[PDB]
């Protein structure tokens, strides 16, 4: 209920950032999870300021999509952390 | 890197590198800022005089991303090379190397918001994590 036009958008950087997540090989890393935190959280601000632009509609409804998209961006962000959380043990 | 995944390359520092010559000291400040923990030793670049070799090596890595990605189909190891040349004689930690690509896409990202797509960055981060040795 918040945009037709928004509505997809939100799902469209979601999928970018799955082939995005999805494509990390993580024997190719080499940092800590400290820093691959930071590295995800830039990658998320980054979507973020990216659609800022590309949302549409009024304030209200502006700053509405955005944080839909952060909730989702973190929604899979969130097993994608923990996985390489499981990389350092194993 | 998919025949598909490289000409994803091409076109994406097609459109967006044209100026990563420009951010040396921005990139490698955002890594100082974001990663403090590689602003601990970093006996590079002089700093404490200057900005002129940290700004003459941001030309370098553009130069070279330039060659690299122009040259996917025919030499797989550009970057592979380089970063051995990093880890083994620069004394440049592949993780310092790797996070400085990943700066330096930050910093394209905050200079050309509707250039740097999320494609635009995917098939720039999947190029830059192929740092492997391909054979
Ligand atoms: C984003 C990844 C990077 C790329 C693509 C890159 C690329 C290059 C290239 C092409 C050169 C010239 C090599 C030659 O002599 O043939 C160079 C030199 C050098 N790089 Fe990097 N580099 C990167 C990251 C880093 C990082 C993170 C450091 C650490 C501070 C670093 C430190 C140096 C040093 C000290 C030199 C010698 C510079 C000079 O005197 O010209 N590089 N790099």
């Amino acid at each position: 209920a918040l945009l037709k036009a928004n509505k997809d958008l939100i799902s469209a950087g979601l999928k970018e950032f799955s082939v995005l997540l999805n494509q990390q090989v993580f024997n190719d890393a080499l940092v800590s999870e400290e820093d691959m935190v930071t590295v995800v959280e830039d990658w998320m601000n980054f979507y973020i300021n990216y659609y800022r632009q590309q949302v549409t509609g009024e304030p209200q409804e502006r700053d509405k999509a955005l944080q839909e998209l952060r909730q989702e961006l973190n929604t899979l962000a969130n097993p994608f952390l923990a996985k390489y959380r499981d990389f350092l043990k194993s | 890197l998919s025949p598909a995944d490289k000409t994803n390359v091409k076109a994406a520092w097609g459109k967006v590198g044209a100026h990563a010559g420009e951010y040396g000291a921005e990139a490698l400040e955002r890594m100082f800022l974001s990663f403090p923990t590689t602003k601990t030793y970093f006996p590079h670049f002089d700093l404490s005089h200057g900005s002129a070799q940290v700004k003459g090596h941001g030309k370098k890595v553009a130069d070279a991303l330039t060659n690299a990605v122009a040259h996917v189909d025919d030499m797989p190891n550009a970057l592979s090379a380089l970063s051995d040349l990093h880890a083994h004689k620069l004394r440049v930690d592949p993780v310092n190397f790797k996070l400085l690509s990943h700066c330096l896409l930050v910093t394209l990202a905050a200079h050309l918001p509707a250039e740097f797509t999320p494609a635009v960055h995917a098939s720039l981060d999947k190029f830059l994590a192929s740092v492997s040795t391909v054979l």
